[PDB]
């Protein structure tokens, strides 16, 4: 694991308890020996107003490899929810972090989690990670909806 | 192909960078060595774990105590005996499908036609002319002709590869191209005095004129530096340095007068590295598989760069 | 303040005016109006170089007017 | 000897560690026994492999199996048993190998080939102000660098990321080139053979018996049969366990069912050339170079993965309840399998066949490497070396190794020693102190309030252990680690010439701790910082 | 536009054009991307001046068709 890595986490991690957005949770995990490994991440995601999302904290990890910056995080979330960018094992793709598009080493864990959020607001049709998600998505949205809230209420504070 | 499964495994790292067919033509093809200075050793060493199938190498001396207590390819305490039969062993176990052969007669005594059967030559530590006979006659046979030594942080080397053909990466798929060299008393004895030379010559490294210094002082002292007799022998590297290049035309100046405080050694580091070059060039020219260096490069260790330069063609 | 010159698809060239030190705010506001599409199912390709974003013109190094082409989206994969 | 004197006592006196038995470990050795080094440290985690004996000339055929330290020891002994060297089969990443552990030595170089050995050596070398020499070999390339604290720039001054990993959201859904389908196979091998890492769980998990085709055709069912979730998603791992690894089950699973639903994303195929399911039973029965580079027929590849499924199912067997199998770029096996899968995903996605050779070139990320660049590359390594205990490291140079000449007829070039980046956070003077305390018996607590919050004047400490994988010890945040403030660094692992960061948040200065174990501080004090 | 000419280590033959005033910043990420490398992995190499990424043409001082050499710090030793 590169020191850039570390002291880069170890700056984010600061900056984030300095100033973060209201009911986010960003924190290493807590390693099973007591402390926290700052590599490896343990997020919950609240929605937003007035979405069909709003009211449920999702729980997301994510994943920091030894190129960080220079590479992006690897998020996921657990348990895997019912999203069309959603891998079913819980992985999420965009391309605030993925290296070919848009992945700038010089983001924080704030906007990347902002877009985490923005992207679960936003269930795009262009880019399906997921199959059953994204058809009922796109053919029944009033079950999509109902599964939405399910969802909600299913990872509630 | 002819290949055995467990002989590409071997080679399996090598053959992912220039492909089964050049590891073929190294199966076919046969290499002459001669002189076992730590350059010879390497230079055997890693023809040998190249992959042709047969490396002659050729010397005329034996383990002396004055040698250094390592040579990395011959026993502990071989002194008084042949330098050739003291490395077999470890050269042959570097390798077990390969065969190699020892020769003890001197290249001057050798005759042309024992040269007949190797597609490449390569020399070290010999005079001048000598030099100069077994080039001829390896341009009279249509062999490739390869030679290099190394002196203290200097080290050089020079390729005759004759009408040559080679392939190439399409690098901006493999495409064919030919190159011509000329002998080295074409390449070694050219006149600097020349108008082009003489304008070539303001951006041409010294390092040509410091090995013709210590050519000149090989071929007349009849031995190579040695670290007992630093002061008187390096006085005469000084005034045969002066006297070569003024008798050439050239400024003496051009070679610093603490180049003899470089060149008067025998080291691993420069002796490597020059060496493994030589066998990139071997196997390059051996295989046909990538486009040769031009006939002459240099190495200033002191000075850290390595320059390729083109002489007498 | 900076002339933008982004041009579509559709060879659809719109007028903006931003300050210098603009970071987000022209490429959302360029997205959000010229969408008629997906936020992300969309880019534009500035010197040839995809910007990120958050990329600024002064850091990017490009000045007023200089022209700013879209690129088709790379969504799909 | 040919070497000043003034050199050849240094080198013959003091103590240099060379890491990694690589042919590159192998060269540098032998340079650097024949140039007159007295005590050398060679340390290697893995063994001599066939394959390997293409550039190691150190190691022979008879000396497969054995650790690559041990061979090149006794390699060593074959024509210089004089040298005073000591051997270790074991990773840098240990942590026993602490500062202490480098500051031993006077020269240090690295041999590597992974990055993150190369970083985290990079890293106690600057701890232990011993100056590096950096390398690296592949194909005909080749360079050397100085890595000095405070004079030259370190290898992290530009962070150079490991090999390429790809995102995997691309690949477990749309490959486009054979290395993607490559990292298909690799994460597939880990998600049903490997451990439960999510990461590089490829194949979707669903009601895995079901031919899934366009479930919205059933969207009554979709709700009434399974509630939210999809049945909980039934594991690949724990399905193919459960089904005893059937060969075709397996195959239909991973190459007929998922392939549709895959085709279910029209959205994706409207752009994409969708791909085309392929089914065990029409595979089967539908009717020179080496044995590795030819491309073979579907029905071949498809027989190749039954096998190879069933030996693994059988290694699997031999481990106990379960347990991982780690993937390997010479198990017979494993390797079969993963070409296997590789082109059957290529054929899935219209793409071209690729021989196992190039799966193995492009698979365990093999760099080529030839004996002469490697020679080379050693031979500048023990030059730089000489050169840096001369005291001459101004005249220490980049040195470069080209194919061909380049357009200054130049071959080996030199560069100068950039001077270090002021803000890559890893070679900056921060402020550091030692101090000396008895492991076994202090415990967190008094760690973070005497020995930080009094002694350094930290009201806000997160003190941070740098073993190298990262983790914090302590938090500022109260409510995350007071559960075990009654701990011991012992309990922890802070070994002796471990080391520690601790930051403020108000303070806004960082501080470095070094642990020196000391049982003689008797009983009125536990600890003791060193002037 | 400005011409200059960029030689690779591998003896690999690209051609790039800039302004007197453009970052090479531009240039070394043009060229990694092309290549497919990491950027932090290749030096860039002028007459023996190692390229900094706070350099501009202008500095530096070129012609047309001028040469700029890269070298590629590769691992696998
Ligand atoms: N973390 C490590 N600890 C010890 N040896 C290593 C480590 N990483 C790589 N090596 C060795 O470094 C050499 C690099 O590979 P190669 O040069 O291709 O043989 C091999 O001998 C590896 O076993
Ligand atoms: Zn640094």
């Amino acid at each position: 694991m590169s020191g850039i890595a570390l002291s880069r986490l170890a700056q984010e991690r600061k900056a984030w308890r300095k100033d973060h957005p209201a009911q986010f949770s960003a924190v290493p995990t807590k390693n099973p020996d007591g402390t926290m490994n700052l590599m490896n991440w343990e997020c919950a995601i609240p929605g937003k107003k007035g979405t069909p999302w709003e009211g449920g904290l999702f729980k997301l990890r994510m994943l920091f490899k030894d190129d960080y910056p220079s590479s992006p995080p690897k998020c996921k979330f657990e348990p895997p929810l019912f999203h069309p960018n959603v891998y079913p094992s819980g992985t999420v793709c965009l391309s605030i972090l993925e290296e070919d598009k848009d992945w700038r080493p010089a983001i924080t864990i704030k906007q990347i989690l902002l877009g985490i959020q923005e992207l679960l607001n936003e269930p795009n049709i262009q880019d399906p990670k997921q199959a059953e998600a994204y058809t009922i998505y796109s053919q029944n949205r009033v079950e999509y909806e109902k599964r939405v809230r399910a969802q909600a209420r299913k990872f509630a504070p | 192909g002819g290949i055995s499964e467990e002989e590409a495994a071997q080679y399996d790292r090598q053959i992912r960078l220039w492909g089964l067919e050049a590891q073929k033509r190294l199966r076919a093809s046969r290499v002459l060595l001669v002189g076992l200075k730590g350059l010879g050793a390497e230079i055997a060493k890693n023809l040998i774990l190249a992959g042709v199938k047969g490396l002659t190498m050729l010397d005329h001396e034996q383990v002396t105590p004055e040698d250094p207590g390592a040579q990395f390819l011959i026993r502990t305490g071989s002194v008084g005996r042949n330098r050739a039969e003291a490395s077999l062993e470890r050269a042959q176990n570097l390798n077990p499908m390969v065969d190699v052969k020892v020769d003890t007669e001197d290249i001057e005594k050798k005759p042309e036609s024992f040269f007949t059967q190797f597609d490449a030559v390569c020399l070290t530590c010999c005079s001048r002319d000598v030099i100069v006979k077994v080039d001829q006659i390896c341009h009279k046979n249509s062999i490739k002709f390869f030679t290099g030594d190394v002196f203290g942080y200097h080290g050089y080397t020079f390729a005759n590869l004759g009408e040559h053909e080679f392939v190439e990466e399409k690098t901006k798929t493999m495409v064919k191209k030919k190159v011509v060299f000329c002998p080295v008393k074409e390449a070694l004895e050219v006149d600097w005095s020349s108008e082009k030379a003489k304008a070539a010559l303001k951006r041409t490294t010294s390092d040509y004129f410091l090995l013709q210094v210590l050519l000149k002082f090989r071929t007349d002292k009849g031995r190579d530096p040695s670290s007992d007799t630093y002061e008187e022998d390096s006085e005469l590297l000084l005034q045969i340095r002066n006297d070569v290049l003024d008798s050439l035309g050239i400024s003496p100046d051009l070679l610093p007068e603490d180049f003899v405080r470089y060149c008067f050694s025998e080291m691993a580091p420069v002796c490597a590295v020059v060496g493994g070059i030589l066998a990139q060039e071997i196997v390059k020219a051996l295989s046909q598989r990538d486009p040769p260096h031009n006939n002459f490069f240099f190495f200033d260790g002191m000075k850290g760069n390595g320059i390729v330069e083109c002489l007498g063609p | 303040y900076i002339k933008l010159k982004v041009i579509g698809q559709d060879s659809s060239e719109i007028h903006f005016k931003v300050k210098m030190t603009t970071h987000l705010k022209k490429l959302k506001e360029s997205y959000a109006q010229r969408q008629g599409v997906p936020m992300n199912s969309l880019r534009f390709l500035f010197e040839g170089q995809r910007i990120a974003d958050n990329h600024t013109p002064k850091e990017l190094g490009m000045e007023e007017e200089d022209v700013i082409e879209v690129y088709q989206e790379q969504t799909g994969g | 000897r040919g070497l000043p004197r003034e050199l050849a006592e240094a080198v013959a006196g003091g103590r240099v560690l060379v890491v990694g038995a690589g042919g590159i470990g192998c060269e540098l050795l032998k340079n650097l026994v024949l140039t007159g080094f007295s005590h050398i440290d060679l340390i290697d985690l893995d063994t001599i492999d066939v394959s390997n004996l293409n550039r190691q000339f150190l190691f022979q055929k008879k000396h497969v199996g054995r650790s690559k330290a041990q061979v090149a020891k006794e390699s060593v002994l074959q024509f210089y048993p004089k040298a005073n060297i000591v051997a270790y089969h074991d990773s840098i990443m240990n942590p026993d190998y602490n500062v202490e552990f480098f500051r031993q030595f006077i020269l240090v170089m690295n041999a590597l080939d992974n990055r993150a050995a190369r970083n985290h050596v990079n890293r106690m070398c600057l701890a232990a102000d011993v100056p590096l020499i950096e390398s690296g070999t592949a194909g005909y390339l080749g360079q050397v660098t100085t890595i000095k604290k405070g004079v030259t720039e370190c290898y992290e001054c530009h962070p150079k990321p490991t090999q390429r990993t790809f995102p995997g959201c691309t690949i477990r859904n749309t490959p486009s080139e054979p290395i993607h389908c490559i990292v298909w196979a690799k994460y597939l091998f880990n998600q049903l053979f490997g451990e439960e890492d999510a990461d590089q769980e490829v194949s979707p998990d669903r009601a895995d018996p079901e031919a899934a085709w366009e479930p919205t055709e059933a969207e009554a069912r979709a709700r009434a049969s399974n509630e939210d979730g999809d049945i909980k998603r039934i594991s690949t791992k724990e399905w193919a366990k459960s089904t005893g690894y059937d060969p075709v089950k397996l195959f239909t699973k991973l190459f007929k069912d998922d392939i549709r639903y895959l085709l279910t994303m029209d959205k994706l195929w409207r752009k994409r050339k969708p791909p085309v399911p392929l089914d065990w039973a029409e595979v089967q029965s539908q009717g020179l170079g080496l044995k590795d580079q030819q491309v073979l027929d579907v029905k071949s590849y498809a027989r190749l993965f039954s096998k190879s499924i069933e030996t693994l199912r059988v290694h699997l067997a031999e481990k106990g309840d379960g347990a991982e199998l780690i993937w390997d770029k010479d198990d017979p096996s494993a390797m079969d399998f993963v070409t296997s899968a590789a082109n059957l995903r290529m054929h899935i996605f219209s793409m071209n066949m690729k021989s196992r050779f190039d799966i193995k070139s492009m698979a365990g990320n093999i760099i080529p490497a030839i004996a002469t660049t490697n020679a080379v590359i050693a031979g500048l390594i023990v030059l730089e070396g000489l050169k840096i205990l001369s005291g001459k490291i101004d005249q220490c140079r980049t040195i470069f190794l080209n194919k061909q000449p380049n357009p200054r007829k130049k071959l080996l070039v030199p560069c100068a020693l950039d001077p270090p980046n002021p803000n890559c956070y890893v070679c900056a003077s921060k402020p550091e102190v030692t101090v000396r305390l008895n492991v076994h018996k202090v415990t967190v607590l008094t760690l973070q309030d005497k020995i930080v919050k009094e002694k350094f004047a930290m009201v806000a400490p997160d003190v941070q252990i740098e073993d190298g994988k990262g983790t914090i010890l302590i938090s500022s945040e109260e409510g995350e680690t007071e559960a075990n403030n009654h701990k011991k660094l012992s309990e922890f692992g802070i070994r002796n010439g471990s080391r520690l960061q601790a930051d403020d948040f108000l303070q806004d200065y960082t501080l470095l701790i070094n642990i020196l174990h000391s049982e003689d501080l008797g009983k009125d004090v536990e600890f003791e910082v060193v002037g």
